[PDB]
């Protein structure tokens, strides 16, 4: 739109959002310890 | 797979292999930002290099 | 093409191998206190004994 507006949301972020391979992971400073995130005990994808 | 010897029977079992992929991203921008007024950047800092850029 | 056997003795008996197993006295859950995912979540548990092992 306008240089001056906000910056729009990346789409290259929004496909790798979609991908879902960002690391998530358990607080260091949370007791007792957190649960195991959903995405980091997802299994491989079966086709490369 | 393993089959009896002599068996009446000759089916075999297909074995297919399969190759899993797991992705890597980049997802972190680590940085450190200064910032410093013209009363600080001319009075306060008497070396740049070992008061501002180091650290 | 393979073919196996186990040496027997006269009677029956077979003595020529001798098996060995660990004294169990105690199992636990493996991850103490958990939570599913959602309300229709599903895992598979997993349970050690006090050797490690997996039971």
């Amino acid at each position: 739109g306008l240089i001056s507006d906000p910056v729009e949301v990346d789409p290259i972020q929004v496909g790798r959002d979609e991908a879902g391979w960002v690391q998530e992971l358990r607080d260091r400073e949370a007791w007792p310890k957190q649960e195991v995130p959903e995405q980091a005990k997802k299994p491989a994808k079966v086709g490369n | 797979n393993r089959r009896d010897l002599r068996d009446p029977d000759r089916t075999v079992i297909a074995s297919e292999l399969v190759e899993h992929s797991f992705g890597v991203t980049l997802d972190k921008h680590v940085y450190a930002a200064l910032k410093f007024t013209d009363e600080q950047r001319t009075l306060d800092i008497r070396d740049y290099t070992k008061q501002v850029l180091m650290p | 093409f393979t073919g196996r056997k186990v040496v027997t003795e006269v009677d029956g008996s077979f003595v020529r191998a001798v098996e060995l197993q660990l004294q169990a006295s105690s199992i636990t859950i493996v991850g103490g206190a958990f939570a599913l995912a959602t309300t229709t979540g599903t895992k598979q548990l997993k349970v050690r004994d006090d050797n490690g092992t997996d039971v």
